[PDB]
């Protein structure tokens, strides 16, 4: 889930 | 009376941060499905929010303690702020001449009328841009513009925080930083920092009414197809 | 010796449906996300190819009795041929001149090495080129450019389709429309039939290379996040 | 699932 947003997190 | 060493460090830092995130030249903008004045605004607009959204993100990352907080904690706080803190953001383009958002061209000149061909009601437009207007009479400083945007996204009464005591303690440190900086640093401000935290209060309202619009456009697949990944990762009501 | 009554009737809904869902002006071009010459390319390319994507639907939903398909059936044939019928309708604007695919202006004009900063490989785009080179020197009718799509759509060994029965028996008739088309209209076409039935072995293996990139892309999510909802739902491996 | 594909398929 929030594959993006963990991406960005770094 | 004075503001301490460590609190000016944080000021400098969130203003960095905000320089980083925010580009004056809105050059950027070309990239995005161009306006069409159906829906004609809504591919558009949501490659804006879309952008926006990334760029909040990495304004957060530059909050110190927001990178130590947990990978769920920072999802948490920006799925529900992100919102408000583009709301927020964007009072740095709006203008109380033209009574909407100016961003360099022409065609990324935003009127009420371009919001509703994106999907949305005067019932979200009519508090929003009156949040503008009143939001834009305040003449915020860059150091106060910048410390509410932390602010608001530092809260813990967010569904979904779990540390609670670790983000309020963050939230406080920066309130008493805004509440020195306007003492010390804002002539004329004895009633500013009351009226700040209002604003906060309305960008709650705001929030409430974006997302009932949002969820109606998102239960459409002929509209929500045109919403892009990410918006849809981050507006959506999926629970980590 | 002569086309039957109802084996015309087929070619003409097929041709309609085909002007229908092409749009020879490329006006619509204008709205993709701009090209950029990182992955430069991908936000254009990947809103080409989900223009495209919707398009194919549209003439799949014209061909008789694909909308008498259950719905799962229709999703299944649909998830696998897509990128076939988009390789196979661009032919229309393949040129052997330039060796590229020219869409009306010289900034819808795609080189080999503008899809490459789109995250794909020679692997991939060796062969496509090879094939629309091969497929434009067949020269063929539009009558015949509208049945391959329509047979490659109808193909019964997909990954999911259960009606294996009744997609087998459309795309026989459709062939047997095809097979008697070339004889009776098409001059010095006895060996054309089976250089079609080969162009479609070929879409598999272009269809198998395709996938295995897009795979790749979509793992890595700063890439994935520049795709659309349509593209990641029907490239994507979720099964009804 | 399919939402986009069902909303087009009509
Ligand atoms: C966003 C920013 C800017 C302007 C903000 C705007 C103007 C366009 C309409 C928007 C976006 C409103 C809305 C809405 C919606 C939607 Si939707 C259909 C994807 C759920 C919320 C903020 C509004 C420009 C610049 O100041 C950068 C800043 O970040
Ligand atoms: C698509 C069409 C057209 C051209 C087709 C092209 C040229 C650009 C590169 C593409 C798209 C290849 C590729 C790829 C990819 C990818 Si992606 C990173 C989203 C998995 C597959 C077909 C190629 C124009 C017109 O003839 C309409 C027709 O429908």
């Amino acid at each position: 889930k929030h594959k993006i947003l963990h991406r960005l997190l770094q | 009376h004075m503001l301490s060493d460590e609190q000016m460090q944080i000021i400098n830092s969130l203003v960095e941060a905000h320089h980083k995130t925010y580009d004056d030249s809105y050059s950027d903008f070309v990239r995005f499905r161009p306006p069409v004045r159906r829906l004609s605004m809504l591919p558009h607009l949501a490659d804006l929010v879309s952008y926006s959204i990334q760029k909040v993100i990495g304004f957060a990352k530059m909050i110190p303690g927001f990178r130590d907080l947990t990978a769920e904690d920072q999802i948490a706080l920006l799925k529900s702020s992100a919102i408000e803190i583009i709301m927020l953001r964007s009072n740095q383009s709006f203008s109380l001449e033209d009574m909407s958002w100016s961003c360099g061209g022409p065609d990324f000149k935003y009127c009420i009328n371009d919001v509703t061909k994106a999907g949305h009601t005067l019932e979200l437009l009519e508090p929003l841009v009156k949040f503008q207007v009143g939001l834009k009479k305040l003449k915020l400083h860059e150091e106060e513009h910048v410390l509410l945007m932390a602010i608001c996204l530092l809260s813990p009464d967010r569904p979904g925080v779990q540390d609670h005591v670790r983000i309020e303690a963050l939230q406080d440190r920066l309130c008493d930083v805004l509440q020195a900086y306007i003492r010390i640093q804002h002539p004329g401000g004895r009633l500013l920092y009351a009226k700040m935290i209002q604003k906060l209060a309305d960008l709650r309202s705001l929030n409430e009414e974006h997302s009932k619009q949002y969820r109606s456009l998102s239960f459409q697949p002929e509209h929500s197809m045109q919403l892009t990944p990410l918006v849809l990762e981050v507006f959506g009501s999926e629970v980590s």
